[PDB]
């Protein structure tokens, strides 16, 4: 139990960043939820169902993460294997569900572009409902898995560095899941760009579409890439406590993503903009 | 025959009206009705609710 | 009421010149695109040319592209078609047509069911 | 207030049943694509209708044709029970997916009338969002007329003389250069109006169809797919 | 011989103009200046009716001022309770291209019609409880553009074949045909005494017809472009016409000439719908600019705007008691206003 490394100035920086990013995330996601729930036409379509799922996931992740992170790294906590893993699952479910909601939005937009004449038939409101309910079920199952098994000292495993009661197998499984989801998301958005450019510019022989997708991708990598890279480095024991003194900061990036996701997904929507400006 | 029918219709519209009545009486009737039945309860769409 | 009274035309030599005029009353001439259509014996109405609200988008049918010149005078509320190098194929009756609605780029004026905003016509024999 | 409560309950139950029926009808209204068929009498729009009927009926003026491609439903309406003054009823077709526009390209005398109709449709206030699938029917007749001579197209279109076939053309293998020039001149005559207004909110999709052509349903399907793809791409805060 | 008829028609028109000028010794705007202006009028949408898939093309209130029928291009004829917002009925139409719908004064029947050239009459109050089509009136050779009930047995329908027709519903035959218009008849209005009706057409003219005689009692001109909305004043001595030239005009039947003009420089969009308030002091006109404007019909000053529709305001109506104004648009939503 020595994962409590923080210079007092660095501790202050962690507390400040956590508090401000959490407040920003909760305000933005609450506003997004209110806007999507104010109008029936918005909640009619599956895309805004997925966006609302993302907003709920970001809200929960922000709240529970800014609860647990200061609780550990600042207000040094006694903790316990079956309750610390409860908090860790509480944040893991939220972040996995956020990635899954991004995946659902990406696949929904991909079908609307890959098969535009079957989009209104391939995916419908019951199908979107069952899809996101099953996504949340999978996320919560993965978050509950370490409570039952997947432990390192309760299951006699090699264990890891960052999380005291987690297994390298669990880190590998979660990294694989999130990496596959993000790879599909980036493939979907790159495919949308490629099809627009095959159409749009080339077929007629766009500035905001390409910029929007580039912003989405840059946010996605700049928020989920350093984190996963540090996790993969630490799983293999690449280096020493030098890495884990910035994983506290790099994890804050996720909060920033939870702050930015409403802006580039809900604020950048014409129908949501109209609904917000109507009230 | 179409010209004959048009001329007959024009003759009918000329005779027996020749623009009966004047604008003074017509406008007076119109605004008198729009004023008499402009009671607050009578026409809810006006300023009164 | 709207009225398009045509004047000019008649009997001309096969190769001469003529000028058709169209006096418009009952509406603002400036807000409407104007047309010249014609109906020759044995066939229905055909659109000869048109001119926009201001007079900057003049267009012609191909058969009169180099000869006829359409021009409007908003102050006089008049529409002129200057015809020259006339051929016997121009022996039609020429109607001054007006587009149905103002400030629009679309017109349906060739209709044979008595389009309302069309003049009486002038016989132009060649 | 027992009677009032019972009346309110019955009204709410009837409203709920009607709203369920309305949802059922909505699930099929959005599953079909409406198409407006336009053209002159000489244009074989009825021929296209029958050809895709081989792949539905109308007797009250409007001829309705229902066909399917790749499990997608298309409903096409040929309004043939009105007068020739269409400036009013055509506004009914503002939510139509596309306007099929059939042009008899064989006869050059009525080609300017077709061009003017295309201009009015393209520049209409209520049709400036609708894309047009332009079918240039009777290509074999145009080929025979061009090759037989004595039917010069320059008489009706002087600018044809100062026109050369586009470099990015796709002539048929056993096709004369002259007929290729003529038919691409007609297509470019329509495309001049097409690519002159309506910046990006709708596109024209020219096609060269003969009297017999079994690919018309697939061409409409592909063009509607492109139209819906552009609509979806415009949902990303574009306009 | 045609020249003689043309000259006779020209001299008759000149006589008409001279008589009208002689009778036009004053204007409605001159002596109404002393009248206190109606003032700025705000009326928020009290209800929003949302059950239509496609654009709403017409509506009609009921004579009980509570039930209202609306038509949509999806092929539905929903009857709404404007109070509780509940959908009383939802009639699926044979042809989705319907441009008009009517509510019988008794309420027992609902008429509709459109591009099918057929006026379909549905019996609302059947013994079995279901709404079924009671009659299909055919005989118009153009699209049907307006329907109005004289009673449970007589209906006047205007069509795009430049003619109006009064039908006996029991026999299903054209009792009489009114043929004086040159363009498509776009809207009609029955008089309060239902002995006359005015029809505005696509010839930029309106016509007063008498139902019994079947003759064009009067003809009114003055619109630059075609009329697409018309309605009587509450007393039946006047009517209003909205046209594509972005103006409304108030004509008086007795004076035989135009009385007032409602227009503005920034308004360059054609009026789609016209109706009057209960007293006639207010003229509500729905335009193409997605808005509805309220006009002081006596002063011709725009007093009130019914903004809130996202598309063209196709249809507009005011209840018999004047409590509510229902405006339907091309965004598939009706709005009840007061
Ligand atoms: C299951 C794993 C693989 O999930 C992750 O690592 C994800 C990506 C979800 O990020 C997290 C970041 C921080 C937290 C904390 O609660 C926390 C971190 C350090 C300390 Cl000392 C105490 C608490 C949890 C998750």
């Amino acid at each position: 139990e020595c994962f409590m490394v923080l210079n007092p100035s660095q501790q202050l920086a962690i507390a400040v960043l956590s508090l401000t990013l959490g407040t920003f995330t909760v305000l933005e996601n609450l506003l997004v939820l209110c806007v999507i729930l104010h109008s029936r036409s918005l909640r009619c379509r599956p895309s805004y169902h997925f966006i609302g799922s993302l907003a709920v996931a970001d809200l929960l992740g922000s709240v529970i993460f800014v609860y647990s992170f200061i609780d550990f790294h600042v207000f040094h906590r006694k903790d316990s294997r079956n309750v610390f893993l409860f908090k860790l699952g509480g944040v893991t479910a939220s972040f996995t569900a956020s990635v899954g909601s991004l995946f659902l939005i990406a696949i929904d937009r991909y079908i609307s572009i890959h098969r535009p004449l079957a989009y209104k038939r391939i995916v419908t409101r019951p199908k979107a409902v069952v899809a996101f309910c099953l996504m949340w079920t999978i996320a919560i199952v993965i978050a509950v898995l370490p409570l039952l098994g997947w432990n390192c000292e309760k299951l006699q495993s090699v264990c890891s560095d960052i999380f005291p009661h987690i297994d390298k197998t669990y880190l590998m499984f979660w990294i694989g899941v999130v990496s596959v989801l993000l790879l599909f998301i980036v493939y979907a958005y790159m495919y949308i760009l490629w099809k627009a450019h095959s159409h749009a510019v080339r077929m007629i022989q766009d500035i905001e579409l390409a910029k929007t997708l580039v912003l989405i991708l840059v946010v996605l990598i700049i928020c989920w890439g350093p984190l996963l890279a540090i996790m993969v480095y630490d799983v293999f024991g690449k280096m020493n406590k030098l890495i884990k003194t910035v994983f506290a900061f790099c994890s804050m990036l996720c909060l920033l993503n939870s702050t930015v996701n409403p802006i580039i997904y809900a604020l950048r929507s014409k129908d949501l903009r109209h609904a917000f400006r109507s009230m | 025959t179409a010209s004959i029918a048009q001329a007959r219709k024009l003759v009918e519209q000329l005779k027996m009206e020749a623009n009966i009545d004047r604008i003074k009486v017509s406008k007076a009737a119109a605004d008198l009705m729009a004023y008499c039945e402009a009671h607050a309860k009578e026409d809810p769409l006006l300023t009164p609710v | 009421q709207v009225q398009l009274q045509e004047s000019g035309g008649g009997l001309v030599q096969p190769g001469g010149s003529l000028r058709l005029s169209c006096a418009a009353s009952g509406f603002t001439f400036s807000n409407y695109k104007m047309n010249w259509v014609r109906q020759a014996p044995g066939k229905g109405l055909e659109w000869v040319s048109d001119i926009s609200q201001s007079g900057a988008s003049i267009s012609y049918t191909g058969s009169v592209k180099g000869r006829f010149t359409i021009s409007r005078d908003n102050a006089k509320n008049t529409l002129y078609l200057q015809m020259n190098s006339l051929k016997p194929e121009d022996t039609a009756v020429y109607y001054c047509a007006r587009c149905p609605a103002p400030f629009t780029r679309d017109c349906f004026d060739v209709t044979s069911t008595t389009y309302a905003y069309r003049g009486q016509g002038t016989q132009v024999t060649v | 207030t027992e009677d009032q409560r019972n009346e309110e309950k019955a009204q709410r139950e009837a409203n709920k049943k009607i709203e369920k029926q309305l949802q059922k009808d909505k699930q099929v209204y959005r599953a079909t694509h409406r198409l407006l068929l336009l053209g002159a009498d000489n244009s074989g729009k009825s021929t296209i209708v029958k050809q895709m009927r081989i792949l539905s009926g109308g007797t009250s003026g409007i001829f309705e044709t229902k066909f399917q491609v790749d499990k997608v439903n298309f409903h096409m309406f040929d309004v043939g029970g009105q007068r020739d003054e269409r400036r009013k009823w055509i506004q009914c077709f503002n939510d139509v997916t596309a306007i099929i526009f059939v042009v008899d390209s064989s006869d050059y005398n009525r080609l300017q009338e077709a061009l003017n109709l295309f201009k009015s449709i393209w520049n209409n206030r209520w049709l400036r969002t609708i894309s047009v699938i332009l079918f240039l029917n009777k290509q074999d007749l145009l080929a025979e007329k061009v090759l037989a001579g004595k039917s010069k197209i320059e008489d009706y279109f002087p600018e044809f003389a100062r026109y050369t076939t586009p470099e990015d053309a796709t002539p048929e293998p056993g096709e004369d250069p002259r007929v290729t020039r003529a038919k691409y001149f007609i297509r470019d005559e329509f495309l001049r109006i097409s690519t002159a207004s309506g910046d990006g909110r709708h596109y024209c999709y020219p096609h060269f169809t003969c009297a017999v052509d079994t690919e018309n349903a697939r061409r409409i399907f592909n063009d509607c797919k492109d139209i819906i793809l552009q609509m979806n791409l415009r949902e990303y805060n574009l306009v | 011989e045609l020249d003689q008829l043309r000259q006779e028609a020209e001299q008759l028109k000149n006589q008409i103009r001279d008589a009208r000028k002689a009778c036009a010794d004053a204007t409605l705007s001159q002596i109404t200046n002393n009248i206190d202006p109606v003032g700025r009028i705000q009326m928020r949408t009290r209800r929003t009716l949302r059950g239509h898939l496609a654009k709403i093309y017409a509506m009609h209130w009921g004579t009980d001022s509570r039930l209202l029928v609306s038509a949509s291009q999806d092929g539905k004829l929903i009857i709404w309770d404007s109070y509780t917002t509940n959908k009383v009925h939802a009639i699926p139409l044979r042809s989705s291209w319907v441009m008009t719908c009517a509510y019988a004064p008794s309420g027992n029947y609902v008429a509709c019609g459109g591009l099918d050239n057929i006026c379909s009459i549905y019996n609302l109050k059947t013994r079995e409880g279901n709404v079924r089509v009671s009659r299909e009136l055919a005989g118009h050779t153009g699209y049907l553009s307006c329907c109005r009930f004289l009673d449970d047995n007589q209906i006047v329908t205007s069509s795009g074949d430049t003619t109006c027709a009064l039908w006996d519903i029991e026999t299903g035959q054209q009792t009489t045909t009114f043929t004086g218009h040159t363009g498509d008849v776009m809207s009609l209005s029955l008089a309060p005494d239902t002995r006359l009706f005015v029809s505005g057409a696509c010839d930029a003219s309106a016509k007063l017809w008498d139902v019994r005689e079947g003759m064009c009692r009067q003809t009114f001109t003055g619109h630059e472009s075609d009329i697409n909305a018309i309605c009587f004043f509450p007393n039946g001595n006047a009517f209003a016409t909205g046209s594509d030239d972005a103006t409304c005009r108030l004509f008086d039947l007795r004076a035989d000439q135009e009385l007032m003009t409602y227009s503005h420089d920034n308004i360059i969009c054609g009026i789609t719908s016209v109706s009057f308030s209960k007293s006639g002091r207010l003229l509500l006109a729905g335009y193409d600019d997605f808005n509805c404007n309220v006009w002081d019909a006596l002063k011709a000053d725009r007093a009130g705007v019914l903004a809130g529709h996202d598309n063209r305001v196709s249809c507009l109506g005011v209840t018999d008691d004047g409590m509510a104004v229902a405006t339907g648009s091309w965004d598939s939503f009706l709005k009840i206003w007061n």
